[PDB]
């Protein structure tokens, strides 16, 4: 904190992919109300695209938004499968009423009107229909529609007639319609018709004009119609008379409109015949006419300015499927007549390739000259929001990368060396035989530097900072998107897209070669694996510029299971990467001749461990000379009583400064630094509150020996474990007392180390002793990761991620298990605080002040330069970046240095020395002469 | 190693050295300015010079014949002659001398304390030899680190090392036996001890054998030009 807000940290607020959106608002209200797939309901500023009020919800499906509607100034939402219905005041940014509903799957949401004004909400579930007041949400009336145990209701209609229309279907069979009255709710009427060809109503059918039902029938290439006010039997009209046809193997759709719920729908409507094909049809008293046909058009949208309806149609400039250059034009068409608007065409270009727009919501208004001026919010396929305004300058208003809402994995890559430092790595290494040559090159470099000094009298120029405190984050997003974000300013430097990436695919990002090899480009590898198919692929890219490297990745024919980043490097300083396939063969990368020789000579020292959680099995495989694996060790935690939930092993890129610790007494206690120690944490499959338990095994990674096999009784997940140099810390829930608890496991060897020259997992016959202690954490948790420094000199801190959004910096020294229950002289010599079961969450410890990170998912800690600053990236819904100083920034000049005092004392004391020298000389002369 | 901030050199390393150097110069010049010779009356300087003459006589009376020496003895310590027999006789001065003695070290310790406050929380320089861990609490004042190598030192102890290692430089530039560093009242008893000592002294006329030790070698005469 230290009240240096905004100097180093930066937060970005991201909502998810926009599932439902609402643009209709007052022209001066300048608001968008959008609910996303991330369970988030938010308001976006129209002018600049920023969050006004955001309300996150439960991460699970128990809070998913299912339907949005807007009326007047408050937006009405349904969540948890129709369980809760809420009304949000868009101006203030809070609820107006929250009402729970009865069981039954929600199917359709709509409004009703009495005579001229909308005042109630009709919400329909698979077995019932309900009416709720707008003012307070009090239930008006609930009616169980007849025979509903067999039918599936799909839509609800009402208008100023003061009646309610309900429609239900049975697949490939008859459909039914019910007339209710708003005043009472009793079943005014009920009709049934036969629709053998119909499949479902919501996706396919629609209703236009005066409640006229319209189902497009592809079996006969026609438009089945039902004048629902009076007609009792469906009528048929072929599209051949209108010169129209349906596609093959596709479900045509129909898009009606309703400018306000009280008035009847517009007669004109859209028909989606086939993809990239639309029609405008105007029904008029038993017959329909084609208004305008739109071929090769991706998306259409509707809007109302108050009196007239406006249709927006999207298509690229020239088709080349796909599109020529990702340049899409949107044109306005009047709904009264299928005539294109004048000087309303908009044209924009999507930066990426292979991405096409998916959603289009337009907002219209009256210009000064009464011309319909419109803006368009378009969501692309890769979860990107574009706001397009009519005027040519800055055709995109605010481009929002909502994709970064769900980040799976990220790594920090150091920036390239600056120009002023590039030559310091080129002159070195010459190793000239004669000293004269060395002197010549040294003096030449000196003259070059002198000339550069005397001369002093954006991704293009990206350069490393002096402290190496400014890195660039390569981020991977489950939407399949790769980002490069500068860690200092938070801006985006490069974006890339991976085509055809399933939402549930598992990623793994590895930094194969950093920037300390200037003649060679930095190179990172991302490993994606589709869950459904099982096939995995490798994408290698430069993490600085973002372009795919020319080094073609190998084609992984078989599904793979695990990957390793061996510290051995090729001649071009690329860290060898190993993959284990399903046939337990091993594929190397880059797998050159030198790499193959190096890892063949070092083959028997490479071990994989695969943890199959489905069967509750752990296996550990060797590495033979000919790149093959053999069953070295195998353990089985029986899935019938225990399922493996976490396999957190210690980070490979860390160092430990003090091998042992001073115990006082003038003696030393040696830590058990085992680098191959897994920390497999499993939950009890018995979910009962009194018999549940959580096990933690400190399984070795090479010999398979179980160092520790702790089982905590009366506890339940979720469990968040961090594994570090020596200790492990796993937070869990305690069902018996209802309180979150920590449990620190510290591994200590004897008073004398078994071996100091080297550590081998095959030569550790002494089981390290374990020290345990359980503390109480007075809140929940969402993500943990220890702060890591380059040399490990700086003390260790745990970045507790609370649900509130703060990031508590809990000192690891507090969680010491050696804190005695009764203080003694030994403890005072070691300065150990007496054991206190309560751990405080004092608000002054938060590494962030009020930039809360809602629904925190993970904390990444990077060593950075220096020794007191660790870079922190908390990723979740929001993404936040900062630096932490666990040791109060011991190696950096304080920001409150008194320059005007030190310089003043220096230059007022040199003058004092001169004055006192003159005084001493004068006094000496006077004393000599007297 | 440690990637120490470069700005720690331009403002915590060099300024400490400059402060120590010029504070030593200031202290020496203030010391010479403050020193004032105490007023002495005729009797004290007279007796001090008399005992000076007595001591130099005791030291090198060997170049004086025996009769002159024993006449000196009669004059100095003998009832009949009378000399050495009929020759005898919060305060401001104590506070002043105590303050003068105090001002030779205490200003250095006060400067050290001021430096320790002003430059607290840094790591200034690495002492190039492996100091013991038990010396940690005083070398690394203001640092919360635990596993840090003992060879890393904070600002206060670096200033102390500077003030210890700069006295020789002071003697080099300021002048020999300078006052910038870190580190008779009664005549009656003096009269009596001179009496007893010169009673105990003997005579050895060094001229008893000068001729024979001169006759042995010829007189040096070259370089007359
Ligand atoms: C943020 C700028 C440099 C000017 C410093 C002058 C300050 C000064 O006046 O301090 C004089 C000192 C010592 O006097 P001195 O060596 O110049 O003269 C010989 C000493 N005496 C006269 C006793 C024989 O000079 C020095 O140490 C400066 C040389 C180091
Ligand atoms: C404006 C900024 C002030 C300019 C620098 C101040 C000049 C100090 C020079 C000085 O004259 O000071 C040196 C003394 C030497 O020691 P001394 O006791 O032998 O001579 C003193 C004799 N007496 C005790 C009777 C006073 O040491 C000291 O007091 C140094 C005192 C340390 C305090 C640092 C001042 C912090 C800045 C404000
Ligand atoms: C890379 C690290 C090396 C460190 C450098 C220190 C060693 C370099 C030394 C001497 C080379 C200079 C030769 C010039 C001849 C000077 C002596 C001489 O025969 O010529 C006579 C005149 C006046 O004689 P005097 O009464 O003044 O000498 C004092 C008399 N006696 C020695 C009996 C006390 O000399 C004069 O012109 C007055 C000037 C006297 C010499 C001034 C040099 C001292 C200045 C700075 C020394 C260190 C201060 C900064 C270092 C901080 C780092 C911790
Ligand atoms: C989060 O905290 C910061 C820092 O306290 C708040 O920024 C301050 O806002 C007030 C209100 O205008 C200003 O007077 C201060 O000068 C701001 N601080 C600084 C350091 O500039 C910020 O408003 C807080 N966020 C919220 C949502 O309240
Ligand atoms: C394609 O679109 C991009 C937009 O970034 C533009 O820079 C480029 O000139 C376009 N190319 C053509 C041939 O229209």
């Amino acid at each position: 904190y230290e009240d240096q807000v905004g100097k180093f940290d930066w937060r970005q607020q991201y909502v998810g992919k926009v599932k439902f959106a609402s643009l209709e608002f007052s022209p001066g209200s300048k608001k968008l109300v959008v609910a996303t797939e991330k369970n988030v309901i938010a308001a976006l500023n129209s002018r600049t695209g920023e969050i006004l009020w955001r309300h996150v919800d439960k991460g699970t499906a128990e809070g998913a938004v299912d339907a949005m509607l807007l009326h007047g100034q408050d937006v009405i939402t349904v969540s948890n499968g129709g369980r809760i219905m809420r009304s949000w005041e868009t101006n203030i940014g809070g609820l107006n009423w929250e009402i729970t509903l009865d069981s039954g799957s929600f199917q359709a949401l709509g409004l009703v009107g009495l005579q001229e004004s909308v005042r109630y909400i009709a919400v329909l579930k698979k077995t019932t229909l309900a009416l709720h007041h707008l003012s307070s949400g009090h239930l008006k009336w609930v009616e169980h529609l007849p025979e509903s145990d067999s039918i599936h209701y799909q839509m609800v209609y009402s208008y100023g007639s003061g009646v309610v229309w309900a429609l239900g279907v049975v697949p490939f069979s008859h459909v039914n319609i019910v007339k209710f009255n708003v005043e009472d709710g009793e079943i005014v009427q009920q009709v049934r018709v036969s629709t053998p060809w119909l499949q479902h109503l919501s996706g396919a059918c629609g209703v236009v004009d005066e409640a006229v039902l319209v189902c497009p029938d592809p079996s006969s290439r026609s438009l089945q119609t039902l004048a629902l006010e009076t007609e009792w039997e469906l009528r048929q009209i072929p599209l051949q008379s209108l010169d129209l046809e349906f596609g093959s193997g596709f479900q045509p759709r129909v898009l009606p409109t309703q400018p306000n719920p009280v008035d009847a729908s517009r007669a004109q409507f859209f028909l989606h015949l086939s993809p990239s094909h639309y029609a405008l049809l105007q029904y008029h008293y038993g017959t329909l006419s084609l208004l305008k046909n739109f071929p090769q058009t991706a998306l259409v949208s509707f809007a109302t300015t108050g009196e007239k309806t406006v249709a927006a149609v999207m298509a690229c400039r020239n088709e080349v499927l796909a599109c020529f250059n990702q340049t899409y034009t949107i044109n306005l068409y009047l709904v009264e007549t299928g005539r294109r608007l004048l000087d309303t065409t908009i044209t924009f270009s999507l930066e990426q390739s292979g991405t096409r727009p998916e959603r289009l919501y337009i907002q219209v208004f009256l210009k000064k000259d009464d011309s319909v001026g419109y803006r368009a919010l378009v969501q692309t396929e890769d979860h990107l929001l574009l706001f397009l305004q009519q005027l040519a300058g800055k055709v995109v208003l605010w481009s929002r990368e909502e994709s970064l809402a769900e980040v799976v994995c990220l790594e920090m890559v150091d920036l390239p060396l600056t120009g002023a430092q590039a030559e310091l790595e080129g002159e070195f290494g010459k190793k000239a035989d004669g000293l004269l040559g060395m002197f010549l090159k040294r003096l030449s470099s000196q003259l070059i530097l002198l000339q550069a000094w005397t001369s002093h009298l954006n991704i293009d120029t990206l350069a490393r900072d002096e402290f190496n405190l400014q890195k660039m984050m390569v981020m991977v997003t489950a939407s399949g998107k790769l980002f490069g974000i500068e860690s200092s300013s938070g801006t985006i430097l490069w974006k890339q897209y991976l085509p055809n990436v399933k939402p549930d695919s598992s990623f793994k990002l590895m930094v194969q070669r950093t920037t300390a090899h200037f003649p060679h480009p930095p190179q990172c590898t991302l490993l994606v694996k589709d869950k459904e198919s099982g096939m995995s692929s490798l994408y290698v890219f430069n993490p600085i510029f973002g372009k795919w490297s020319q080094v073609a990745p190998p084609v992984l024919k078989r599904p793979i299971l695990q990957s390793l980043l061996l510290p051995v490097m090729d001649q071009d300083y690329a860290k060898v990467l190993l993959l284990i396939d399903d046939e337990y063969k091993v594929t190397a990368f880059p797998a050159t001749r030198n790499v193959l020789r190096q890892l063949h000579e070092l083959a028997p020292s490479i071990f994989f461990y695969l943890v199959d959680a489905e069967q509750g099995r752990l296996c550990g495989y060797r590495l033979r000379k000919d790149l093959t694996t053999e069953l070295s060790w195998e353990l089985t935690i029986p899935p019938e009583v225990q399922r493996i939930v976490k396999v957190k092993g210690k980070r490979s890129s860390e160092h430990v400064h003090s091998q042992g610790r001073v115990m006082g007494d003038r003696s030393v206690l040696y830590k058990s630094l085992n680098p191959n120690l897994l920390a497999v944490v499993t939950e009890s499959t018995d979910a009962h509150h009194e018999r549940t338990f959580i096990g933690i095994f400190l399984i070795d990674g090479v010999t398979g020996r179980i160092i520790h096999s702790s089982v905590q009784k009366k506890a339940k997940g979720p469990v968040h474990i961090v594994h570090s140099e020596n200790w492990v810390v796993y937070q869990y829930w305690n069902t018996k007392a209802r309180r979150n608890e920590f449990t620190v496991l510290e591994l200590y060897e004897g008073t004398e180390q078994y071996n100091a020259t080297a550590f081998s997992s095959l030569d550790r016959p002494q089981l390290p002793q374990v020290l345990q202690q359980s503390y109480i954490f007075p809140s929940s948790i969402s993500a943990m990761e220890a702060t890591i420094t380059e040399r490990g000199i700086t003390s260790r801190h745990l970045l507790i991620g609370l649900p509130s959004g703060a990031i508590l910096s809990l000192p690891k020294a507090l969680l010491d298990p050696r804190r005695p229950e009764i203080p003694t002289e030994q403890s005072r010599e070691e300065n150990l605080i007496p054991y206190s079961p309560d751990v405080q969450i004092h608000a002054e410890r938060f590494i962030n002040y009020n930039q809360t990170v809602s629904r925190m998912r993970g904390i990444y800690t990077a060593p950075s330069g220096l020794e007191s600053t660790c870079l922190v990236v908390a990723y979740g819904l929001d993404i936040y970046q900062t630096r932490v100083y666990p040791s109060k920034q011991f190696d950096v000049l304080k920001d409150d240095y008194d320059y005007v005092l030190i310089s003043s004392v220096l230059f007022g004391l040199v003058f004092a020395t001169m004055i006192t020298k003159r005084l001493a000389q004068v006094k000496l002369l006077n004393r000599a002469w007297r | 190693e440690l990637l120490l901030d470069s700005n720690i050199r331009l403002w915590v390393v060099l300024p400490i050295v400059i402060i120590t150097f010029f504070v030593g110069m200031i202290r020496h010049y203030v010391s010479i300015l403050l020193q004032s010779d105490k007023k002495l009356t005729q009797e004290q300087v007279s007796d001090s010079q008399v005992l000076i003459r007595s001591r130099v006589l005791r030291e090198n009376g060997k170049y004086i014949p025996k009769q002159s020496f024993l006449t000196r003895k009669y004059y100095f310590n003998n009832p009949e002659d009378g000399f050495f027999k009929k020759t005898k006789r919060d305060p401001t001065m104590l506070t002043d001398m105590m303050k003068g003695n105090v001002t030779n070290v205490l200003p250095m310790i006060l400067i050290g304390g001021w430096i320790n406050m002003t430059f607290s929380g840094f790591v200034t320089t690495k002492v190039p030899f492996p100091l013991t861990l038990r010396f940690k609490p005083m070398l690394q004042q203001g640092i919360e680190l635990l596993t840090l190598d003992a060879s890393w030192v904070s600002s206060a102890s670096w200033y102390f090392l500077n003030v210890f290692g700069l006295r020789s430089i002071y003697s080099l530039i300021l002048g020999q036996d300078n006052a910038a560093d870190q580190s008779p009242a009664d005549t009656n008893k003096a009269f009596k001890t001179e009496w007893e000592a010169l009673e105990l002294t003997d005579h050895q006329w060094a001229l008893d054998d000068v001729e024979e030790e001169l006759m042995a070698k010829d007189l040096h005469f070259e370089g007359m030009f």
